[PDB]
């Protein structure tokens, strides 16, 4: 679902354009694909330390 | 001013005297000053409440809108007054501290209760 | 089927804004604020009744009646209900959609109570926050205690209607509980103490007569036009009436009459009217008074 | 000491005599001047003619006389320090008053238009709205959610569910030493202390 | 006194009486005009009130006057696209001049509202700040909520120091 | 409106880019671990506890 | 100072003679009274049928001091002073 | 705040921060909440996006802005 008021505020400008409907404002989730946080990134991206030993 | 890398975030800037304060939501470059320059104002939130007992937190929606689309972020305070509002889910943190408190306020009534019926 | 004309009617207009007259003396009447010094124009006759005629043009824009609605219906809608947030907030929050480009009564404004309840403002909520961040000059977020019953009648005592009425088109909207109580008050005082000049040339004059039609309180202003050979207006607020209610001892008697003129203030005295005997005595003084000028 | 006869019904000494015999139909303030070097004065009038119950050399129009209550009641010496052409209240310098009591008239006269006492110019405005129709959802009823008419959660993560145990198992053994006791269910509502 | 003919023209409330605002495409306006004749004089007395009321409106667009050039009075507009815009002004005053230019290649009434409301919307009445930019600048100035504390001094329940005091 | 040039702003530049890619440390030795200390000598900072 | 004053408040004209010169009506427009034309004085002999013509730019000489206060350039410390009433 | 440039404190030599103790259901039941609620906030975000490229391309290359650059140029010819 949308959140309550973001609903609220969906179905009003379909009653003021005229729409008449009675049907849910849903989310499309499917495109999101949550990955885990332990996914191995790209290292090729990232950089490297300097080199200033002490 | 040019910073080094950095995004926008709407969050909030305190502004208000000593012991009275007031927020108002912005719309700023992450490195740039808490109450320094702002790309917009999106916003107000008084903490204090009033003579009614209220809240009062303004939002410009539409320019919350926005700013979102292209490329704000959201800090922590700000995610969870909009919440609140119906406009985001409730963060995660704000369910889990909600459960927190009242395992805490029922670990009270045992030794109250306890109190009260040993002695 | 047959629905009774409302009060933005062009036939209903037409009426009252002739029954509230035009006085230019008293539309434009001098105002006490911060002055200047005026300008003088060399004009001609004809230069003058032009300048009278865009003044007239001017009042009729500053007389405009305000429409006449009824009582809103209280907000009472619920959104969601979140028991998990409940006891762990003290005060109740109320968020306002803040966006320029909206109509008033288009905006969201919610209320997030202590329970986690997220519902609707109420109508007296969206009015205060409205004038937080939307200020409109001559309202106050503080509802003022001159609206009190003993601080109106002050002011009724002095004959300051118009100025209860200003005060309460700046602070209530037009379908409010307090905006037509407010105005009520001023319409039975003026009845009672026969009072209708004082809105005469304004802008609350047709609202007036409104009340009294609807609420058959009309027997005391048919007096006042009476007693001020304004015979004209007079007819045609029993005619009014008898649009209003169709079915009523004085109109059908009109019809089986054809009464015209000052016959249906006759009509209408002894069949509807309470204070028919005063209206008779009232219309035969004029009427003799009437025929000594002719002569 | 002072102790005057008007202090609850202060409108009475202006509709006396010994107020005609003094004033008569000018302001209080018409016969009072200032103090000062050059011709230009100080922008601002002394804070207040009485000082712990002592009087300064040249009191004020307000302070030189004990029976001049100022009351939001007594709307006839309130007329004197209000302009009948503007409706402006006069700044001290003009009438000679000094702060205390210029602040504590402008209360009275604020206080006697808000109680319809003080006649003040009340503009006609324009409505706010120029529409009045009330048909908008923000001001009217939105269809109920599924899941409030059922009773649930708008979303399912927010209540509590219980994980599985080989869940726990990894997370013990991922944090081995440092761990808390595991918590249970929490309550349906929130408590309250009897 | 002010120095000059008719020294109303160098007042900015008569800079302003000008209603000939061009549109995007208008680069650059010359006027050629005659010293003498009588047919020339609408032009004239179109440099010497219009002109200055032309450029206030109009300050990106290049103004350049020649003098007897020609043996008639004329203007010519340079468009961004390279169109010129002949009109010859002989025989006429500098008010039909004015008018002339106005329905040609001046805006109109409608596009001159929207552009000062667009410039409402950038000075929204709910933002909080200076006086400059904002109405207020606080929410103390609004009558119920909190007051200033320079003001109204707060409880001593809502000061930490008597909070820190109070708890330790 | 002529910006006085810098020229040792760019060789400075040149130069510490170019040492940087001459000097620059291998993994060997920014990746060492002393596993009594648990601290990398390269740098001498301590690992996380979580990684020990 | 003391003889020109009375030099120029005397050679002042009435609206009542600018009318009987020009033979037109002299109307007062007030803020205060919104549009409203007053007539505040009319000739006593014959109205003229024929309107003053209309000046696009009156030849009228200026005073730099006002021009400049209305522009709100006149900067003095001096200026819109509280005093005493007069 | 410090530089790079800045020595570290003497009295921070020896700190080790020890992660906190971790509640199993808690923390688990956490991870989830955030990962659905970052779900959501996604796909509300792409729809925000969604409506900021609209407007852009309603305006320089909508049907109510192409139907009024013709009129402004049919007028001036
Ligand atoms: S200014 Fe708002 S609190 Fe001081
Ligand atoms: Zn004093």
């Amino acid at each position: 679902p949308y959140p309550p008021l973001l609903r609220a505020m969906i179905i009003a400008e379909r009653q003021k354009n005229g729409d008449t409907s009675t049907e849910e404002p849903m989310l499309n989730v499917q495109r999101i694909r949550m990955e885990p946080w332990d996914y191995p990134a790209k290292q090729e991206d990232k950089g490297r330390a300097k080199g200033t030993p002490v | 001013k040019a910073y080094r890398g950095g995004h926008l975030t709407i969050r909030l800037a305190l502004g208000g005297c000593t012991n009275r304060p007031f927020y108002r939501i912005v719309a700023a470059h992450n490195k740039c000053p808490r109450d320094g320059r702002f790309v917009e104002q999106l916003g107000s939130y008084d903490p204090l409440p009033n003579s009614h007992g209220e809240k009062l937190v303004a939002l410009n929606l539409d320019r919350i809108r926005h700013w979102i689309g292209c490329g704000a972020h959201l800090s922590k305070p700000m995610e969870k007054l909009l919440g609140l509002a119906g406009f985001f889910p409730l963060h995660p943190m704000m369910i889990t501290n909600a459960e927190r408190l009242r395992r805490k306020r029922a670990r009270e009534v045992l030794l109250a209760s306890q109190k009260t019926d040993a002695e | 089927e047959t629905k009774k004309p409302t009060f933005m009617d062009e036939e209903v207009q037409s009426i009252l804004t002739k029954m509230t007259g035009l006085n230019l003396q008293k539309t434009f009447k001098p105002a006490i604020q911060e002055l200047k010094p005026p300008t003088y124009k060399l004009m001609t006759q004809a230069q003058l009744e032009e300048a009278t005629r865009q003044a007239v043009e001017a009042a009729k824009v500053r007389l405009k009646m305000p429409p006449v609605l009824e009582e809103r219906v209280p907000i009472n809608d619920v959104l969601a209900e979140d028991k998990i947030l409940e006891g762990t907030e003290t005060t109740k929050y109320v968020f306002t959609d803040i966006s320029y480009s909206i109509p008033h009564r288009e905006r969201f404004i919610v209320v997030r109570e202590p329970s986690g309840t997220l519902r609707k403002a109420s109508w007296e909520e969206r009015d205060r926050m409205i004038q937080v961040y939307f200020p409109k000059e001559g309202r106050k977020i503080l509802t003022p205690i001159i609206f009190k019953e003993e601080n109106l009648r002050t002011m009724y005592s002095q004959d300051r209607h118009v100025d209860v009425l200003n005060l309460c088109f700046a602070q209530f909207e037009p379908d409010s509980t307090e905006y037509i109580k407010v105005h009520h008050k001023t319409y039975e005082d003026i009845d009672k103490r026969g009072k209708y000049d004082l809105l005469r040339s304004t802008r609350y004059f047709g609202g007036m007569v409104w009340y009294f039609v609807n609420n058959k309180k009309i027997d005391g202003l048919l007096i006042d036009q009476i007693q001020r050979d304004l015979i004209d207006d007079a007819t045609n607020l029993v005619q009014l009436y008898h649009v209003l209610h169709p079915d009523g001892q004085s109109a059908q008697g009109a019809k089986d009459q054809a009464a015209e003129g000052i016959n249906l203030i006759k009509v209408f005295a002894k069949t509807e009217a309470q204070k028919g005997a005063y209206i008779e005595l009232t219309l035969q003084t004029y009427q003799e008074a009437l025929s000594r000028h002719s002569a | 000491v002072p102790i005057s006869p008007y202090k609850d019904e202060p409108w009475k000494y202006l509709e006396s005599e010994e107020y005609q015999e003094r004033y008569g139909s000018r302001p209080v303030w018409a016969d009072y001047r200032r103090n000062h070097k050059g011709g230009v004065p100080p922008q601002r009038t002394r804070k207040t003619c009485i000082r712990r119950n002592k009087v300064v050399g040249n009191p004020c129009p307000i302070c030189r006389d004990h029976k001049l209550h100022v009351d939001f009641r007594n709307v006839k010496l309130l007329e004197q320090f209000v302009c009948a052409h503007t409706g402006i209240i006069f700044y001290a310098p003009y009438t000679g008053v000094c702060v205390k009591q210029h602040k504590r008239l402008t209360q009275a006269i604020q206080k006697a238009r808000d109680h319809g006492l003080l006649i003040y110019h009340i503009p006609q405005v324009e409505p706010r709205d120029l529409d009045f129709s009330t048909s908008h959802g923000a001001v009217s009823a939105t269809p109920p959610a599924p899941t409030l008419v059922s009773g649930d959660p708008w979303y399912p993560w927010y209540n509590w569910k219980q994980p599985p145990e080989r869940e726990l198992s990894r997370l013990r053994r991922l944090y081995q030493g440092h761990l808390q006791e595991e918590s249970g269910p929490p309550p349906e509502s929130m408590p309250k202390m009897p | 006194p002010m120095k000059g003919r008719f020294p109303i023209r160098r007042t900015l409330q008569y800079l302003s009486q000008g209603n000939v605002v061009f549109k995007d495409s208008v680069k650059v306006m010359t006027v050629n005009y005659n010293t003498h004749g009588e047919l020339g004089e609408g032009a004239r007395k179109f440099v010497f009130f219009n002109i200055p009321q032309i450029q206030y409106k109009n300050p990106w667009v290049q103004i350049m006057m020649f003098k007897n050039m020609t043996p008639s009075p004329f203007l010519r507009f340079y468009l961004d696209s390279g169109e010129q815009v002949l009109v010859d002004v002989e025989t006429k005053s500098n008010k039909e001049i004015m008018e002339h230019i106005r329905k040609i290649l001046g805006k109109n009434e409608e596009t001159l509202r929207e552009e000062e409301e667009e410039k409402k919307q950038l000075s929204h009445p709910a933002n909080f700040g200076p006086r400059k930019y904002c109405l207020r600048e606080c929410i103390c100035e609004v009558e119920g909520q909190v007051p200033c504390p320079s003001l109204v001094p707060l409880p001593k329940e809502m000061r930490g120091k008597y909070k820190a005091a109070l708890k330790a | 409106k002529k910006v006085r040039p810098r020229l040792i702003a760019e060789l400075a530049r040149r130069v510490r880019a170019l040492r940087e890619q001459l000097n620059r440390p291998r993994d060997s030795q920014l990746y060492a671990v002393d596993y009594e200390t648990l601290t990398r000598p390269f740098s001498g900072r301590r690992l996380p506890v979580r990684a020990w | 100072l003391t003889q020109g004053l009375f030099r120029g408040l005397s050679r002042q004209e009435t609206h009542q003679q600018l009318a009987d010169k020009k033979g037109l009506h002299v109307v007062e427009i007030r803020e205060e009274c919104g549009p409203l034309p007053i007539v505040v004085a009319s000739p006593r002999g014959p109205l003229r049928k024929d309107p003053e013509p209309e000046d696009e730019v009156p030849d009228v000489k200026l005073d730099w001091e006002d021009v400049k206060t209305a522009q709100g350039m006149k900067r003095s410390v001096w200026s819109n002073l509280k005093r005493a009433a007069t | 705040r410090k530089t790079r440039h800045d020595p570290l404190a003497k009295s921070k030599i020896e700190r080790v921060n020890m992660p906190p103790a971790v509640d199993p259901a808690e923390f688990f039941v956490l991870m989830e909440r955030y990962q659905h609620y970052r779900q959501t906030v996604r796909a509300l975000r792409m729809e925000f996006v969604s409506e900021v490229q609209r407007k852009v391309h309603e305006a320089r290359a909508g049907v109510l802005a192409e139907r009024k650059a013709l009129k402004d140029a049919a007028e001036h010819r």
